RNA sequence: UUCGUUAAAGA
RNA sequence: GAACGAAAGUCGGAGGUUCGAAGACGAUCAGAUACCGUCGUAGUUCCGACCAUAAACGAUGCCGACCGGCGAUGCGGCGGCGUUAUUCCCAUGACCCGCCGGGCAGCUUCCGGGAAACCAAAGUCUUUGGGUUCCGGGGGGAGUAUGGUUGCAAAGCUGAAAC
């Protein structure tokens, strides 16, 4: 109910009206930095489910000095999810900053399919790969209606994600959810960055928003 | 002695980056200027941030200062440069220096009017 | 083309500052700039693609409507003098000097900026807008030398970056070529001034002392 | 991403490489759309038409885009002879 | 000490895919790897390639495009026979749809798709996609 | 500008120490807080000065 | 961990270096390990070499160098305080002035 | 120059 | 299966400077039989034989290819009206500049790896396959017992179980 104050330019962008849709944004790999801007644009995207909350020690002179470490993973079903990490000395501060930075580190999930092209994609495009710390997380093409057969935090991650067939293979410590969740997020996030062969051709280069509406930019912050 | 406090030169940045017409070199309309556009409970206060406002105002009309700069600073800083002499801009069309650029000027089509020849062993570094 | 060739003045003023000699070291992608060696150390860089790098830096800097987007830094003094003219020349923006690391990355600085590209001097004093580059999504343009490293410029102007004259030389022919690409000056109509603002002055001991020669 | 039915299905077609037909990623923030406008005449009148080289991120870190640029736009024939 | 020219070949052409070059050496030349670039070429994943016929082994450059993730050569040949190629469809391809297997059949070199039409099968050079 | 407060609490492994102190806010006009301002705090006023030069 | 790449001495081609005793625990240790200095004193300190210049024979032609091999051991050259210790981005410089 | 020991737990 | 294999140790022969296991003392400590000092046996030396061990280390198998740069060094080869030495062309000598091959190395790097230290290899690995050899499967028991074998012996190689 506050007023948002736009700041960044992407902002001014959004409240002059001229990016029709977070595709748009993901066309270019614009930084986005604050976490309203994809609230503006979503408002389904809300699903979010905070992982674990565990705490970090810090020995001092005064003994330990705790604070808290929170994991929320936001995700809209269509294929935009999120991973946001942050540690606080409070509970719903550090559970805040971590839905903030999940806001922030949102990226499109590639759907695929299985073999066959009748339509809505249920899949990865092909088998992927993602390594934070140590673990190797593999994800794997399913056929239609199989589901997903994994652990518990990276079949949520996945089910926000929207693939709703996958297999996963994971190898290395998977107890620890700060390196599992992070290389299930990469293992999501180079489905775009694969090479595809339905993707051949030299792109259309569509102007920059920057350049489309220079103007309005331009009278916003004179 | 006079190793002031970072909020004592904060509130007198604040105070030379807001008003600068209103200040001076004399520290006795200085400390009343300031305190008629400021609020300070403690008078020694008062006297250790007009002081170092009276300094800043020597420092500045003195000399330019990167530290603060309002946008009459930057038009005086525009204003002192513009007196441009006219001695070693370009230099008269006799130039020696290498018979390599004159090699260059050789293949790349120019004039290559002046001389170009000089003779150097090879002593470098 | 047949306007964009090179001319008699222009290779006039580049041997007057200077600007064919550079380095002493290489760098594995200064070899197309290079054309041959020469004794003492000292290396010869060529005009024409010197010129043609040039050239296209003026076309990316003309190349966006609003001239204000096009961020100028240096931090050493050979061009901070140059910086802050060229900015209040055609449209750039002034700031040079200490970076103040952080200018594009956080917002609680002041100092903060939304750019679209960027023009540096020298990329080893310049490191730091190198490495903020790659969180904005920005071009460079450098003035490079034979000895500078690559990392993070997409276009390199090859020259002698330490002189100042070369420097001057460089930043008036730089404003040069974008103001007659905008059409404020014609193609057969010389600059104003002679370029010593964008060179440099020397302080007031021998600046003071040709005055009162002078008068 | 095509289905039998033909549709366009993805939700993004992102951007190609100019530099090693690479894709671009939606968080590659270390990537550039360079911009170059297009010269007339011997007037040397400015044109709103300009053509725009993608490079990417591991290019922009090697310094691959220095070499890259210039053999881009000499096939081009906007550069050099 | 100098086998499997075809690794060393593929080895090559991986590392030049992964540094982003535009054209690479290899020093020597089987008609099994012309034929295999051929297969490449013919699925279009590289460009032209020109053989400087050494009197010894000539040299093989290959124009690139930067689109192969990845080619290999499986070692030891392995003898694979029809209704067992699924088990390398599932292990090699990254899916389905995409990629191709080269195939070592009794009428020529050939490709995965082309082996079952042909219905020979038989032994594997490698895998690119 | 503290209001600070020891009391005891008498439990079942003897007695504890409570300690609770309490900066004020600054309220210029009311009796919730002191109408003394900070001395470290300087406060500046906005600029006043504005358009209507000569003609 | 590795403290050093260089694991203390140069030994990097060959594998047997020979052992040259230590100036003040005379231990043996090979010499590219060992710290190997060499100091030029003058024979007379300063503050008694005008004294011998005005007392001697000559008029100031002889002024004797004593050159000595220093040769210490890690062991007792950081209690010498020659080879003190230093940081982990500090342990590549090279010689002071 | 030398100066020994202090368990189990307890955040 | 075979040849060498540091130092120590064993069997003969010659000597015995220095150091020096054990040993004897002189000291410090509550206690030295130790660290400190004095003397000194075997050994340390050489020629013949045996033993085959080490933090025998780069704690990193060998062969072949690919993937950045830079400044040096050692050895050959090549080029450069440059300098310097003989008496003067003449040939190598010394220095300078650049390249080639393989070698011991170093600095930086978002080339990539790895848990990190760090590594142009410890990279080309879930996008997993160039050839080949030897070894590890929680920590102790234990490199022990018991067998086989080598050795003059000390011991070496192979080497389990209960708990
Ligand atoms: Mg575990
Ligand atoms: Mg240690
Ligand atoms: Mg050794
Ligand atoms: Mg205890
Ligand atoms: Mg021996
Ligand atoms: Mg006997
Ligand atoms: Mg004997
Ligand atoms: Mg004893
Ligand atoms: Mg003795
Ligand atoms: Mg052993
Ligand atoms: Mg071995
Ligand atoms: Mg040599
Ligand atoms: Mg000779
Ligand atoms: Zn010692």
């Amino acid at each position: 109910d506050k007023e948002w104050m736009p700041v960044t330019k992407l902002g001014r962008l959004v409240k002059d009206m001229k990016i029709k849709s977070l595709e748009e944004i993901y066309l270019f790999s614009l930084p986005i930095k604050e976490s309203e801007i994809i609230d503006f644009f979503l408002g389904a995207s809300l699903k979010d489910e905070v992982l674990k909350i565990m705490p970090v020690q810090k020995q001092t002179r005064a003994g330990q000095r705790t604070r808290f470490k929170a994991f929320v993973a936001i995700g809209d079903y269509n294929g935009h999810v999120g991973l946001g990490v942050k540690c606080s000395k409070e509970v719903a501060t550090a559970i805040r900053g971590a839905i903030i930075l999940a806001k922030l580190s949102i990226v499109p999930v590639r759907r695929g399919y299985w073999g066959n092209k009748i339509g809505k994609p249920h899949t990865v495009p092909c088998k992927v790969t993602g390594r934070c710390g140590s673990v190797l997380v593999r994800l794997i093409p399913a056929p239609r209606g199989t589901g997903i057969v994994s652990a518990p935090v990276p079949k949520k991650l996945l089910m926000m994600a929207g693939i709703d067939d996958c297999y996963t293979s994971a190898r290395g410590c998977t107890a620890t959810l700060g390196n599992f969740a992070k290389a299930t997020f990469d293992a999501i996030s180079k489905t775009y960055s694969y090479l595809t062969p339905d993707l051949w051709k030299e792109t259309v280069f569509t102007k920059s928003p920057y350049q489309e509406f220079t103007d309005h930019l331009v009278k916003t912050h004179t | 002695g006079r190793v002031r406090t970072k909020t004592v030169k904060k509130a007198a940045r604040v105070i030379i980056e807001k008003y600068y017409t209103r200040l001076g070199n004399d520290f006795h309309t200085n400390k009343r200027v300031c305190e008629e556009i400021a609020i300070i409970p403690s008078k020694k206060l008062r006297n250790k941030i007009a002081g170092y406002v009276t300094h800043l105002m020597k420092r500045i009309q003195r000399g330019p200062v990167r530290g603060i700069s309002i946008k009459l600073q930057e038009e005086e800083r525009e204003r002192r440069d513009n007196y441009v002499p006219e001695v070693s801009a370009l230099d008269q069309e006799i130039i020696e220096v290498d018979p390599d650029t004159k090699e260059m000027l050789k293949l790349l089509d120019f004039g290559s009017l002046s001389n170009l020849q000089v003779t150097q062993p090879t002593v470098g570094m | 083309l047949d306007v964009l060739q090179m001319k008699e003045e222009d290779v006039l003023k580049f041997l007057a500052a200077g600007t064919h000699l550079g380095g002493t070291n290489l760098d594995f992608q200064m070899e197309q700039y290079i054309y041959k060696r020469k004794s003492d150390g000292i290396y010869i860089i060529n005009l024409k693609r010197t010129w043609e790098k040039l050239l296209l830096a003026a076309r990316a800097i003309v190349a966006i409507e609003n001239p204000a987007d096009v961020s100028v830094i240096s931090s050493r003094n050979t061009g901070q003098r140059a910086v802050l003219k060229f900015a209040a020349a055609t449209g750039a923006t002034p700031i040079a000097g200490r970076f103040t690391p952080g200018t594009f990355t956080n917002q609680i600085q002041a100092a903060f900026r939304e750019p679209r590209l960027l023009v540096v001097t020298d990329p080893r004093a310049d490191h730091q807008p190198l490495t903020e580059a790659s969180y904005v999504n920005l071009p460079t343009i450098a003035l490079c030398n034979t000895d500078s490293p690559l990392r993070y410029v997409d276009i390199a102007i090859p020259c002698n970056n330490k002189g100042a004259h070369s420097v001057g030389l460089m930043w008036w022919m730089l404003a040069r070529e974008v103001l007659r690409m905008r059409g404020t000056i014609s193609r057969e109509h010389p600059w104003e001034v002679m370029p010593d603002l964008y060179f440099y002055r020397d302080p007031e001991e021998i600046e003071k002392e040709e005055q009162a020669a002078a008068e | 991403m095509q289905n039998d039915a033909g549709e366009f299905v993805d939700l993004y077609v992102p951007r190609k490489c100019s530099a090693s037909n690479r894709i671009i990623g939606a968080k590659d923030h270390a990537s550039i759309q360079m911009n170059v406008a297009e010269v007339d005449k011997v007037t040397g009148r400015f044109n709103g038409q300009f053509k725009t080289y993608a490079i990417c991120g591991a290019i922009r870190r090697m310094g691959e885009s220095d070499d890259s640029i210039l053999r881009l736009a000499k096939a081009d024939g906007i550069v050099s002879k | 000490v100098r086998m499997n020219v075809l690794a060393d070949a593929l080895k090559s052409i991986n590392n030049a895919e992964k540094r982003g070059k535009r054209q690479v050496l290899i020093r020597p030349c089987s008609k099994v790897i012309v034929r295999f670039l051929t297969v490449m070429m013919k699925h279009g994943y590289i460009g032209e390639f020109e053989i400087i016929d050494d009197h010894r082994a000539g040299k093989i450059v290959v124009n690139l495009t930067g689109r192969l993730n990845k080619c290999g050569v499986i070692s030891p040949r392995f003898d694979v026979q029809l209704k067992d190629l699924e088990k390398w469809q599932n292990n090699l391809l990254p899916s389905r749809q995409f990629g191709f297997i080269v195939l070592t059949t009794s009428a020529g070199i050939m490709d995965h798709e082309e082996a079952r039409r042909k219905h020979t099968g038989g032994k594997i050079l490698g895998f690119f996609f | 500008y503290v209001d600070t407060a020891v009391r005891h609490v008498l439990l079942r492994q003897g007695v504890l120490g409570i300690k609770v102190k309490i900066m004020l806010p600054w309220d210029p006009t009311g009796k919730i807080g002191p109408k003394k301002p900070l001395p470290d705090h300087v406060s500046i006023v906005e600029p006043k000065d504005e358009i209507l030069p000569t003609t | 961990t590795k403290k050093r790449r260089n694991n203390g001495r140069a030994k990097k081609g060959r594998g047997h270096v020979q052992p040259i005793r230590c100036t003040n625990c005379a231990r043996c240790v090979p010499k590219d390990k060992a710290i190997k200095k060499f100091v030029i004193r003058n024979i007379v300190e300063a503050a008694a070499v005008r004294d011998i210049s005005e007392a001697s024979v000559f008029d100031a032609y002889v002024l004797p160098k004593l050159y000595v091999k220093l040769h210490y051991c890690v062991s007792c050259a950081i209690h010498s305080k020659v080879v003190r210790n230093r940081s982990r981005e500090a342990r590549k410089d090279r010689t002071p002035p």
